């Protein structure tokens, strides 16, 4: 528009209010007041290392040396926990001394902040599969639609147009969450796309959020140590649906496609209306009505309310297809044009770091995901299963710490759907990398000890499903081969770790990225063409020895 | 011109033993050696 290059002013309002307006505005007992309420309140904070001079510090601890941190900073809030006297030890402010610095975090901050989420379209979105995804493709949609759109996930921090804020620890408490949201509130942004993680649900913030619409994507068991119960589980993520309290101004956008989408609705204002996506379930209101999946191609014909429409890109995937699905139910529930949903789903060509499709002129689909989980690698399968290739390799990463029950099950499925197998060393931060990938193979019925006895004579064996075997540890190699295995319409999978854009190895830290080795193979495919006999299983790349 | 095979995989193809003894290897080989980097060839294996 104007410059599209230089960075936008941070124009954030510094607020001006005193402790009695705090007081007042959010009526909390107080335990441990003394003196008088006479100051000023400049900022706000939770941790004395981010505490500067005049802020809250609030958390709930006993004890703690932070308070002579704030002390020395000048916080004008200094609550841990517990009962300080002033003058002596904590001269620096006042003090407003809470029960429950938790309960009353989001009050205050919200107070402090003027409650900036009543001035916004904050939406949260619930669900396991496909969260990042999806507030990718709604923000896109709601920046499309003639409106700046935000972004408040654990991944990434949107601001507005494209820059991008540095991405924090997966949960902060609501300091930082408010101190954004002040951010998006007078950055120019007028709403905010909010991932309803678990911890944020859980953790005493949503009381004081006002959420304007919430979807329920998709549904799966997982992190069932902390969700003790499928009860907890379906109730705990129901909390989203719960903080609705307005059925004229608000929407429902549910999957009637999983089983449980009236439960999920019948926790709490069911007269908030009610919008379904499904593909195989056709008794939705959008449904696409066609559905291809391809390698590199895909169409929906969709049926949304305004009308049947068609929909063609290149972002393969089912659940990709479920999520575009929720974005245009949810564009449906502010009553956005069709015409704006297409642009918006179309201004996303790669999210970062997830179902990444590079293609450089050439035939074999190169994708990375997130792949923390070894279900993350068996759903790819699936996909791929569903859109099946000529010939599949899969590069498999490696585990950080001491989590061994993951990968006997993840080269089962690998093996299983794949045809020939690649393993490498993409975050070994425990152990040498050579106990790593001895411990690649410890459930699932294959042992390593021929991998002891090789003398050139192992170097062609038919794993269980006569696929074939995989080895190796210097990562830019090992994707570099695995790039060059490609020879005309196969699949070429190195995913692993997604956006990590580094390389750990135990005790290494440099900068690596898999998408741009990846291109940059595909580059040197090029030169990959002067040579290349004796490609199916091993070894590789060194012609002239027969 | 030696080729150890020790703990590290090969997946170059092949090993050979060694040939450095023709003229015409000052100029032959380059087009087949190399084209990926020099030290993430040269210095992997096959040491002088």
């Amino acid at each position: 528009g104007n410059n599209s290059s230089n960075k936008v002013r941070i124009v954030e309002p510094s607020f001006k209010m005193t402790l009695a307006e705090l007081l007042d505005e959010c009526k909390v007992v107080p335990i441990s007041v003394y003196g008088d309420l006479e100051v000023e309140i400049t900022g706000i904070e939770h941790d004395s290392r981010l505490v500067n001079s005049g802020d809250l510090f609030v958390c709930c601890v006993d004890g703690n040396l932070c308070l002579i941190e704030a002390d020395k900073r000048g916080a004008v809030a200094v609550v841990a926990s517990k009962e300080i006297d002033i003058e002596e030890t904590l001269g620096c402010k006042a003090l407003v001394i809470v029960e429950d610095t938790n309960a009353a975090l989001p009050a205050l901050a919200a107070a402090f902040f003027r409650y900036p989420t009543k001035s916004m379209s904050v939406i949260g979105i619930t669900g396991t599969h496909g969260k990042t995804t999806a507030a990718h493709l709604i923000k896109t949609m709601y920046e499309a639609m003639g409106l700046r759109t935000g972004m408040m996930s654990s991944v990434a921090y949107y601001v507005h147009g494209d820059n991008k804020l540095d991405f924090p620890e997966a949960n902060p408490d609501a300091v930082l969450v408010q101190k954004l949201m002040a951010k998006m509130l007078h950055n120019g942004t007028e709403a905010v796309v909010m991932e309803a993680s678990s911890n944020e649900l859980t953790h005493t913030r949503c009381e004081e959020i006002d959420f304007d619409i919430a979807v329920f994507t998709n549904l799966s068991r997982d992190n069932s140590h902390f969700q003790g119960n499928e009860e907890e589980f379906r109730v705990a993520q129901a909390k989203l649906f719960s903080r609705m309290v307005d059925p004229d101004r608000h929407r429902k956008i549910v999957n009637v496609d999983d089983p449980n989408a009236p439960f999920f609705i019948a926790q709490g204002n069911p007269n908030v209306p009610v919008l379904t996506f499904a593909l195989e379930n056709k008794d939705a209101d959008v449904h696409p009505l066609k559905f291809e999946l391809s390698l590199f191609e895909t169409t929906v014909l969709v049926n949304t309310p305004q009308g049947i429409l068609e929909i063609s890109s290149g972002l393969l995937g089912r659940h990709n297809i479920y999520n575009i699905l929720a974005a245009v139910t949810v564009g449906i529930a502010v009553g956005a044009p069709l015409e704006d949903i297409v642009r918006g789903i179309e201004e996303v060509d790669a999210v970062p770091g997830r179902c990444e499709v590079i293609d450089e002129e050439q035939a074999f689909g190169v994708i990375v995901d997130h792949a923390r989980t070894p279900d993350a690698l068996s759903r790819l399968l699936d996909s791929v299963r569903e859109l099946q290739p000529r010939r599949i390799i899969t590069v498999i990463g490696s585990c950080g710490e001491k989590e061994r029950g993951k990968r006997p099950m993840l080269a089962k499925v690998a093996t299983d759907k794949s045809d020939v197998t690649m393993l490498t060393s993409d975050n070994q931060g425990s152990e040498d990398p050579l106990d790593i990938l001895d411990d690649m193979l410890a459930g699932i019925g294959w042992t390593m000890q021929d991998y002891l006895k090789h003398g050139e004579n192992d170097y062609y064996p038919p794993l269980p499903n006569g696929h074939r075997l995989f080895l190796h540890d210097i990562r830019r190699v090992a994707v570099r081969c695995a790039v060059a295995m490609g020879e005309e319409g196969d699949m070429v999978v190195v995913a692993g770790k997604g956006h990590e854009a580094y390389q750990v190895d135990g005790d290494k830290k440099e900068f690596f990225d898999d998408r741009e080795e990846c291109r940059e193979a595909l580059q040197y495919v090029d030169e990959l063409h002067q040579a290349g006999i004796d490609t199916s299983e091993f070894p590789w790349r060194l012609p002239e020895s027969h | 011109f030696a080729r150890p095979i020790a703990k590290k995989p090969t997946f170059l193809r092949l090993r050979g033993l060694f040939e450095y003894e023709i003229q015409s290897w000052k100029y032959s080989i380059p087009l087949f050696f190399t084209t990926q980097g020099f030290d993430t060839f040269r210095n992997r294996e096959i040491s002088t």
